[PDB]
RNA sequence: GGUGAAAAGAACCCCGGGAGGGGAGUGAAAUAGAGCCUGAAACCGUGGGCUUACAAGCAGUCACGGCCCCAAGGGGUUGUGG
RNA sequence: GCGUUCCCGAUGCCGAUGAAGGCCGACCCGCGAGGGCGGCUGGAGGUAAGGGAAGUGCGAAUGCCGGCAUGAGUAACGAUAA
């Protein structure tokens, strides 16, 4: 008989930004990071993983054209309208989300993935006025 | 010291003195000694070398104060008008006492 | 001779009830709401003991992989590096080395890529 | 016995759950002058009474 | 069902009451109702093959004798039906009352003698039967008796 | 220590009095008195009386001394209900249940340091 | 339909208009006190333990982790995850 | 194969040093139906081996009888002559 359990770790954050990347192609890696999928002391039920921080938001490439080609229905008020929003908008009118959303649909659906999304901390920087230990990853 | 022996199609890593279930063995009596194969020395100041099935002769010395144990269970298959609660599996356990490496 | 139901039943039920103690509502207060439950509970356990097995199969791979990925290699490559090398060992499970005594693992990795020189 | 009707016995849960707001509220009484007894605020209780106003009987 | 003492009226209109459909309160699913397959007074006898009825008494006497518990008596000092006298007899007769004794004799006086001993089954000779034989641990009978039993098959 | 009361077969629905009762669960005998004294319900007059007697007992019978006692605990149980027929429209007729209650109250001594 | 072997069926005091109770007392027994043996289940309560107010469910099952009564184990509960 | 009632075994054997039934238990024994053990309750019956007999096993028949729930502290409280 065996067992393989980890005690109370210590959230080892990460500061990051590759605005030269394609969100998604990036987001994944971020998500992968979020939940401790890289750190070999796994426990899908625990909630241990990097406290990922992304700076210098946007500036993100995005392959082919999403000049209103990428729509964000996401919003369905309730009476008769399902308000749609193209990329351009979010970029101009407060971006960040752009990447945020990309991360949500990569993190699991439970109160955990919900909790994990609480880790991610993206800003439209550069500048992450919120850290005491940014371990910028490459 | 470390070590990884295989028994009952299953392989465990043992130390210098301990054990649990392992599965019925013709080691008929309780106070008896048996030696199961080994798979990775243990890295300690004594070694740390594995290899192809590590059949390097060396093995683990195991005694064992056992007696075919069992355990609750209850296996109730059930379809539909088909019920078969007709199952109690306790599974025979075989307690061992790992000695030396 | 008239054989009354007498006791029989009551007992026949107390049994099933005990079995279903701690359940939700009538689910654990009804000689039958209980039954119906204990049924699901039936396969559930059974079907799961089958899952649990292959549950850890996966539960480990992650470790292995998310462990030997630190030494620049795929769990995919890794494994193969062993099969074609020789190692009816490690037992996706016993790759618990990747955690406890990671140096034991190290040699393995290097051992791995070896077979693929 | 007619048109709209309960579609399910209400669970002992949601039953009590519905009563959460049933708890009674203690009345509000106060010292009261003369007698060290109790009376509710802004009230003339039949014992000592009031001043300039009648009540029961005293001396 | 019909054996019961209720009316035959049809308790309910049968079609627009929601209530289950029903006959008379005599219906066996009505508590008060009549039993379905209850027991009816019936006989249980049958005619066991004579040639067997006897070959059976044979194995009876037999067994008991093979175990040496068979005893053909003759000397009976017991008179005017007296428990004492009988008990006395058996004593020196080799029957202290340890094993059950099937006593069979054409002597009603002896009959009375043990007619009351808890460890004895007194039975006229013509009444011999595998049950009682088997029922008791020791068979003891008058010579006369053993003859008739023999006459019953030589 | 503790003084009991219990007044069975009162004739008022349990649910109904349980209310006045929870209103005094664990309190100074001195206070509860006032409370019930001005609690507008019918249970009052019932739980009143009882609680008042638990007091009596407490003293007269268990020498506990009024001043130091309160409401250790109290509660109410269903009694055997009286079924009654209620003529319903179109000759339906229903059975109304005049429920009944068992009010128990147990005093106790507060402290002594 | 069934108090108890026997009415010995609850004097007297206390609360209360009564009913009911609390002591006292009878009895082997009063959770044998009177539609009173035994008294199951549904159902209504009081007290205690674990547990819940960002989360979506045939109500369970598998797995780890935490809290509460005995200790290379077990029970009870259940926070996530499957 | 397991249980229920009954008869033979019984002028027997258990039984107030507590039967039957009930309420608990993480014990033991059976693949299972069940069978034992132990602890509280109960207070007078029970019934081995091995056999024989049946009114012999319930979750559903808008089943039947009884009890208790839900709706619900909701509608109502029976002429608006006060
Ligand atoms: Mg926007
Ligand atoms: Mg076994
Ligand atoms: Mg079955
Ligand atoms: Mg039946
Ligand atoms: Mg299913
Ligand atoms: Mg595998
Ligand atoms: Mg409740
Ligand atoms: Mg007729
Ligand atoms: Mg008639
Ligand atoms: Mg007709
Ligand atoms: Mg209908
Ligand atoms: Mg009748
Ligand atoms: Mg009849
Ligand atoms: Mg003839
Ligand atoms: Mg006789
Ligand atoms: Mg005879
Ligand atoms: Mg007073
Ligand atoms: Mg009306
Ligand atoms: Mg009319
Ligand atoms: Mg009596
Ligand atoms: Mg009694
Ligand atoms: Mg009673
Ligand atoms: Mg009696
Ligand atoms: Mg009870
Ligand atoms: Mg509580
Ligand atoms: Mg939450
Ligand atoms: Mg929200
Ligand atoms: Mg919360
Ligand atoms: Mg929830
Ligand atoms: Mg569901
Ligand atoms: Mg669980
Ligand atoms: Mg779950
Ligand atoms: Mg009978
Ligand atoms: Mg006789
Ligand atoms: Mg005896
Ligand atoms: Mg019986
Ligand atoms: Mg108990
Ligand atoms: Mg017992
Ligand atoms: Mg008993
Ligand atoms: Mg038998
Ligand atoms: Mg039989
Ligand atoms: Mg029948
Ligand atoms: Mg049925
Ligand atoms: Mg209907
Ligand atoms: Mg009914
Ligand atoms: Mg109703
Ligand atoms: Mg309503
Ligand atoms: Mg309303
Ligand atoms: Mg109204």
């Amino acid at each position: 008989m065996k067992t393989y359990v980890p005690k109370q770790v210590e959230p080892r954050w990460v500061l990051i930004d590759a605005e030269g990347k394609t969100l998604g192609r990036l987001a994944t890696k971020i998500a992968t990071l979020l939940r401790g999928k890289h750190r070999p002391d796994w426990t899908p039920n625990v909630a241990m993983g990097d406290f990922v921080v992304v700076v210098n938001a946007d500036k993100i490439r995005v392959t082919g054209k999403k000049l209103e080609q990428k729509i964000y229905t996401r919003y369905s008020g309730y009476p008769g309208g399902l308000k749609k929003i193209p990329l351009e908008k979010m970029l101009a009118t407060h971006p960040e989300r752009v990447l945020e959303h990309a991360v949500k649909g990569m993190l699991p659906k439970g109160p955990l993935g919900r909790r994990l999304f609480k880790r991610l901390k993206v800003y439209a920087g550069p500048d992450h006025p919120h850290q005491a230990q940014r371990p910028e990853k490459l | 010291m470390f070590a990884i022996v295989k028994t009952g199609g299953k392989q465990y890593r043992v130390e210098p003195g301990l054990k649990l279930r392992v599965e019925k063995l013709d080691a008929e009596p309780g106070a008896t000694v048996e030696l199961p194969v080994l798979l990775l020395g243990g890295e300690k100041t004594v070694v740390g070398t594995p290899v192809v099935e590590g059949a390097s002769v060396v093995a683990e010395v195991l005694g064992h104060g056992r007696g075919k144990k069992i355990l609750v269970s209850k296996f109730k298959a059930k379809v539909q008008y088909r019920r078969k609660k007709g199952h109690r599996q306790p599974y025979t356990e075989l307690l061992i006492k790992e000695i030396r490496g | 001779p008239r054989a009354k139901t007498g006791v029989v039943r009551r007992r026949k039920h107390k049994k099933i009830l005990k079995l279903a103690k701690g359940y939700w509502g009538l689910r654990s207060k009804s000689f039958r709401k209980a039954r119906e439950t204990l049924f699901a509970a039936g396969n559930y356990a059974y079907a799961h003991r089958k899952r649990r097995k292959r549950d850890f199969r996966r539960l480990w791979i992650v470790r292995i992989n998310a462990a030997c990925r630190q030494h620049g290699l795929n769990y995919s490559t890794f494994i193969h590096g062993l099969k074609k090398a020789g190692i009816e060992v490690d037992r996706k499970n016993l790759a618990d080395l990747a955690v406890r005594e990671p140096q034991v693992f190290a040699e393995l990795v290097e051992r791995a890529k070896a077979a693929q020189g | 016995a007619k048109h709209p009707v309960p579609k399910k016995k209400t669970s002992k849960a949601r039953r009590d759950a519905r009563r959460s707001h049933h708890a009674l509220t203690p009345p509000t009484l106060v010292p009261c002058p003369e007698c060290k007894a109790m009376k509710p605020p802004h009230t003339v209780c039949p014992e000592c009474g009031y001043y300039a106003g009648r009540k029961v009987l005293e001396v | 069902r019909g054996e019961v003492a209720y009316s035959g009226r049809k308790i309910w209109p049968q079609k627009h009451t929601g209530r289950a459909r029903h006959g008379d309160i005599g219906a066996p699913i009505f508590v008060g109702g009549g039993v379905v397959f209850g027991p009816k007074p019936r006989d249980y006898s049958y005619t066991l093959p004579k040639k067997v009825r006897k070959k059976g008494l044979a194995m009876a006497v037999a067994d008991r004798a093979r175990e040496g518990k068979l005893l053909l008596v003759e000397a009976f000092a017991g008179v005017n039906g007296k428990t004492k006298e009988f008990l006395a007899w058996a004593k020196e007769a080799g029957l202290d009352g340890s094993e059950s004794v099937l006593l069979v004799t054409g002597n009603e006086l002896v009959r009375r003698a043990a007619r009351n001993l808890p460890w004895v089954v007194t039975l006229a000779p013509e009444g011999l039967n595998v049950y009682d034989i088997v029922r008791t641990e020791r068979l003891v009978m008058d010579l006369d008796a053993w003859e008739v039993f023999q006459n019953r098959i030589g | 220590m503790e003084a009991k009361a219990i007044a069975r077969y009162v004739r008022i629905s349990p649910r109904k009095v349980r209310l006045v009762v929870d209103l005094i669960r664990g309190k100074s005998l001195e206070e509860a008195r006032n409370i019930l004294r001005y609690t507008n319900k019918r249970g009052a007059y019932f739980v009143a009386k009882v609680l008042e007697s638990a007091a009596a007992n407490a003293v007269n019978n268990h020498d506990m001394l009024e001043d130091r006692l309160y409401v250790k605990a109290a509660y109410v149980d269903e009694g055997p209900a009286l079924k009654r027929v209620l003529p319903r429209a179109r000759g339906r007729a229903d059975i109304i249940k005049k429920r009944t209650s068992h009010i128990t109250v147990i005093l106790g001594e507060k402290h002594g340091k």
